[PDB]
């Protein structure tokens, strides 16, 4: 595939795409 | 974390899988 | 605020808005 | 759970806020 | 909740979330 | 342009594109 | 109204443009 | 207006309700 | 209508809106 | 990666993520 | 085609990748 | 191309139709 800059809501839309039913955590403080 | 890896820097779809449950 | 009807990626967008820098966890059934 | 509730029925922002870290 | 920068289409998606059936106005000239 | 089938937040995205700096009003029934 | 028309049936960009300020 | 309050500056979800009908 | 800056995923959402069933190509290298 | 259920503009968002700078073509039936 | 498959049934990222230039 | 016309610069909805099939 590719590497791009994924920021903000775009980052969590990509995590949704990639993870799906597994679920995911978005933790920007780290 | 995810912001540094994917927004500030650049990440692949595989690196994004690191944050799946 | 009003009640929401959110499916798919629209839930993840809403969580992103609600949580901000706190981030969140997305955990579907099964 | 929340994911299913917001989609099959309705949910509030206050219920969503429970899933923040 | 939190405070973030909401711009462009992201701003009107947040107004949609927040206002819902009430409706809203987006008037950037002011 | 082609005809559109738009629900939820997708309508608000389309209005945003169509109206630009003019902005718009979003007014659902009831 | 437009909100319902675009979702239950179809609508055009020209009809949407009517809702601009 | 909304842009200055929410994009240029920073606003809460409650301030956003100021632009509801 | 208007002219705005349309970038990234926002650009392809606008092409989707505008083209619809015709389909479209997104080719950033040119 | 997980399998996807994507309609409308959500397909175009997924193609955008998958293809990056390569871009893509969107070609619906009929 | 892919557009219809991903919506009426399911599709994979690997199938989508076929539509990249 | 599209990026230069629409992102770097500024384009109308009609110019965007130049990239339809
Ligand atoms: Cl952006
Ligand atoms: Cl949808
Ligand atoms: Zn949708
Ligand atoms: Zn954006």
């Amino acid at each position: 595939f590719v590497n791009q800059h994924l920021c903000g809501s775009h980052l969590v839309e990509a995590l949704y795409l990639v993870c799906g039913e597994r679920g995911f955590f978005y933790t920007p403080k780290t | 974390g995810i912001v540094e890896q994917c927004c500030t820097s650049i990440c692949s779809l595989y690196q994004l899988e690191n944050y799946c449950n």
